[PDB]
């Protein structure tokens, strides 16, 4: 449902 | 789907370590980060650190740098978190989360406490003090380990007007207490018993509440 | 680090009421915030992610809004299933930080507690220990103070309290206070008192006994 707009800034 | 399943409860001795796991399901394991959050009654929610299974990137809370270690494994789509030099302050429920999905959490208890059966005591109204339409009886389950310990009244029959309070740590062991209220003419004419079972030590105790004096 | 100031910290609601929880960030967090609910003994359930996107499966009566430092979770019409503790989570910058949370509880008329004191059991006493239990049952609000007094003066340690959660039927709370001592210390005193102070009254509800009595 949710995209890497979960702030997938690695780390 | 949308799932994260964590490993079972952990009972570990101080000075030791533990490694918790978080299996990811229903989504592409290497597209999102997996973070770990600690939660304790006293301290609340605490972010420990994150890990990107794709790049192997990690970020930790300064408080856990050198205490917690995060790793992921592409093949089993499982995130791992290892804690070392455990010491009661680490006793807590630990969660893994995708920021949107949360795991069910892993409970970790750090104690030296060895398995110990509960000593059951029957609480009875203070001599006299029944002035009223109702009477409150009590039950105390003191000195056991580990949890849990189900307790019921009249082999389950009595369920209304019952308050089993949450157990608490009392000098290394756990203590719990329950109260039940019935109308004044019911007791003591009709027997009232408190059932205390302790799966751990395989204890099955029954305390009959007898008046005082 | 970013601080999430959440309010109100406590909220006494009514079924079918409109609820508005608010979270303020110490700095701009560009909508990267989530709202989650957590029930006693249960794990967090996210309601909305990225400030206003509704989680799949979450009822539409839940909605979020905000833009820079101020975000709000609004519940159109409160249902029983909603009681619990709501939390906001900022994930715009590490370390991830959560708000203090707001506790929602069903409102009802103020109710004093029903206090009952219990002297040690002869079984325990014939074991060396002596615990003086004292239940404060069915009151509202959850705010209450318990104080012990042996032979007239206060006792501080030996006490251990445990609160239950708001009851589903009457909306009250209950608590248990256990003042533990040694048999040999219990018998060095006579009048053990149990005092409860609660919003429902200025003077405390006092309950006690004397050993010389039984």
């Amino acid at each position: 449902d949710a995209t890497p707009e979960d702030l997938n800034a690695k780390l | 789907q949308d799932q994260l399943q964590q490993s079972g409860a952990e009972l570990v001795r101080p000075g030791a370590s533990v490694k918790l796991s978080c299996k990811a399901l229903g989504y592409i394991f290497t597209d999102y980060e997996i973070h770990w959050v600690k939660q304790t009654p006293v301290h609340g929610l605490e972010w420990i650190g994150g890990i990107h299974p794709g790049s192997s990137g990690t970020a930790y809370n300064q408080k856990f740098k050198g205490k917690a270690t995060l790793t992921a494994d592409k093949s089993s789509t499982t995130a791992f978190m290892e804690l070392s030099s455990l010491t009661s302050e680490d006793s807590a429920v630990y969660y893994c989360t995708r920021k949107d999905y949360w795991g069910q959490g892993t409970l970790v208890t750090v104690s030296a406490a060895k398995t110990t059966a509960p000593s059951v005591y029957p609480l009875v109204p203070v001599c006299g003090g029944t002035t009223g339409s109702s009477v409150t009886l009590g039950c105390l389950v003191k000195g056991y380990f580990p949890e849990p310990v189900t307790l019921t009244w009249n082999s389950g029959s009595l369920s209304s007007g019952v308050h089993t309070f949450p157990a608490l740590l009392q000098s290394g062991l756990y203590t719990l207490s329950s109260s039940v209220t019935v109308t004044s003419n019911t007791w003591p004419s009709q027997t009232i018993t408190c059932n205390v079972a302790h799966p751990a030590s395989s204890t099955k105790v029954d305390k009959k509440i007898e008046p005082r004096v | 680090d970013i601080k999430m100031t959440q309010s109100p910290s406590s909220m006494y609601t009514s079924l079918g009421e409109r609820v508005t929880i608010t979270c303020k960030a110490s700095q701009d967090i560009n909508s990267f915030l989530t709202w989650f609910l957590q029930k006693p003994g249960k794990s967090p359930k996210t309601l909305i992610y990225r400030a206003n996107r509704l989680m799949i499966g979450v009822p539409s009566r839940f909605s979020g809004s905000g833009s820079g430092q101020t975000y709000s979770l609004t519940i159109s019409s409160l249902e029983y299933e909603d009681m619990g503790i709501y939390y906001c989570l900022q994930y715009d910058d590490f370390p991830l930080t959560f708000g203090a949370g707001t506790k929602l509880d069903l409102k009802r008329a103020d109710a004093a507690p029903t206090v009952s004191i219990f002297p040690p059991s002869s079984e325990q006493l014939t074991s060396g220990g002596a615990s003086v239990v004292c239940f404060l049952n069915n009151f509202y609000p959850k705010e209450i103070n318990v104080k012990w007094k042996i032979d007239g003066s206060e006792r501080q340690n030996g006490v251990l309290d445990s609160w239950t959660e708001q009851d589903s039927k009457d909306s009250t709370y209950s608590m248990s206070s256990t003042l533990t001592l040694t048999k040999d210390e219990y018998e060095r005193h006579n009048s053990y008192t149990c005092e409860a102070t609660h919003k429902t009254s200025t003077s405390p509800i006092v309950k006690s006994f004397n050993r010389n009595e039984c």
